[PDB]
């Protein structure tokens, strides 16, 4: 299988800083990963796509890059409504692999 | 003084997706293409060796617009080459179905061909769910991981452009 | 427009099955994929398997093969999920997607955009 492995496992930040959270595969798979945030008591949701592309509609608040085996996600300003976990999937197996998954914690 | 349904072939409830063609016989008829030809309805009435006004298995199916000038002898495309390949004689008829299959949230009951392992032969019709390989190593059952799904949804919606609208496409070759 | 609704909580204790499902609106029945993930309390989400209907046979993960059963029903447009042999480790919210994606050139990308709303199972 895939091993999805995300850092840091805990990111706290201030309401506008700069969040960074790292998922690197040990497989050099070019361009499937995704990235997903969970609101407390809800589905997960689907933010950033086949590495680059947004999906929800967010207003440029997640935004990322890398390729093959790396990537980074950078969140440009951080807000109120992004106080949820996060993680990332890799849709390149059966099964698909996730992280362990990370957060973005408070001051 | 027997004119056979070209009327079912033409007004039908429901077009076959191109993948999953409707094909139908006719014997035993009347040829009044008069009623074809100096009909207003249709658009492309292209006819390939034989006169339109003096002119059979009738294949239909449902395409997107930008694609009905595939539906010719000598076309390559996404449809003449995975879907429904041409060699013919005959006409190919179409008309704008907007108001009949462009349905709201979008109409996905329609499905094409977009991965295939060779160019097809005129009139086969590959029906099969079979996946696709992709080419670096053999799928065995995986998901589409460079390894792929072989069909992709086609949907028709009340908003779009004029290569974007779906055409119910009636080929008859005599 | 494949917005998955799904059931609610059950209860029915170890020993015996679960069967669980979500209904899909929008349309594409048939291809790109049903999934089912899980996640414990605490995200430790995994892939269970799924089924493409126009296919089938479905995909699953050697954490379940022979445990729970994906399938599919065209007329019905939904969803089904059957675990067998429920284990109290098993407790989980389980969760559908519809494994949208999309292709350009000799290239396909997938992600799961329709998320269900999950399903508590606590058979205790
Ligand atoms: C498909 O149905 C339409 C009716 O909606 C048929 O159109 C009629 O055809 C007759 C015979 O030429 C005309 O006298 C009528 O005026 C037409 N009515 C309308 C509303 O267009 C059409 O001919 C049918 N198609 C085929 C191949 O038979
Ligand atoms: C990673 O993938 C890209 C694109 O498929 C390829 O060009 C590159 O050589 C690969 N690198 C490694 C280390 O496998």
């Amino acid at each position: 299988d895939i091993q999805m492995t995300q850092s840091p496992s805990s990111l706290s930040a201030s309401v506008g800083d700069r969040v960074t959270i790292t998922c690197r595969a040990s497989q050099n798979i070019s361009s499937y990963l995704n990235w997903y945030q969970q609101e407390a008591g809800k589905a997960p949701k689907l933010l950033i796509y086949a590495a680059s592309s947004l999906q929800s509609g967010v207003p440029s608040r997640f935004s990322g890059s890398g390729s093959g085996t790396d990537f980074t996600l950078t969140i440009s300003s951080l807000q109120p409504e992004d106080f949820a976990t996060y993680y990332c999937q890799q849709s390149y197996s059966t099964p698909r692999t996730f992280g362990q998954g990370t957060k973005v914690d408070i001051k | 003084t027997n004119l056979c349904p070209f009327g079912e072939v033409f007004n039908a409830t429901r077009f076959a997706s191109v993948y999953a063609w409707n094909r139908k016989r006719i014997s035993n008829c009347v040829a009044d293409y008069s009623v074809l030809y100096n009909s207003a309805s249709f658009s492309t009435f292209k006819c390939y060796g034989v006169s339109p006004t003096k002119l059979v298995y009738a294949d239909s199916f449902v395409i997107r617009g930008d694609e009905v000038r595939q539906i010719a002898p000598g076309q390559t495309g996404k449809i003449a080459d995975y879907n429904y390949k041409l060699p013919f004689t005959g006409c190919v008829i179409a008309w704008n179905s907007n108001n009949l299959d462009s349905k709201v949230g979008g109409n996905y009951n329609y499905l094409y061909r977009l991965f295939r392992k060779s160019n097809l032969k005129p009139f086969e019709r590959d029906i099969s769910t079979e996946i696709y390989q992709a080419g670096s190593t053999p799928c065995n059952g995986v998901e589409g991981f460079n390894c792929y799904f072989p069909l992709q949804s086609y949907g028709f919606q009340p908003t779009n452009g004029v290569g974007y609208q779906p055409y119910r496409v009636v080929v008859l070759s005599f | 427009q494949v917005q998955l609704v799904q059931s609610g909580a059950e209860v029915k204790k170890p020993g015996s099955s679960v069967k669980v499902s979500c209904k899909a609106s929008g349309g594409t029945f048939s291809i790109y994929a049903i999934t089912w993930v899980r996640q414990a309390p605490g995200q430790g989400l995994e892939w269970m398997g799924g089924i493409i209907p126009i296919i089938g046979t479905a995909n699953y993960a050697q954490k379940f093969q022979g445990r729970v059963t994906i399938t599919a029903d065209k007329s019905t447009s939904t969803a089904y999920m059957e675990l067998s042999s429920l284990r109290s480790e098993d407790t989980a919210v389980y969760y559908c997607a519809r494994d949208f994606r999309y292709c350009s050139s000799t290239r396909c990308y997938f992600w799961f955009d329709p998320w269900g709303q999950g399903t508590l199972v606590t058979v205790s």
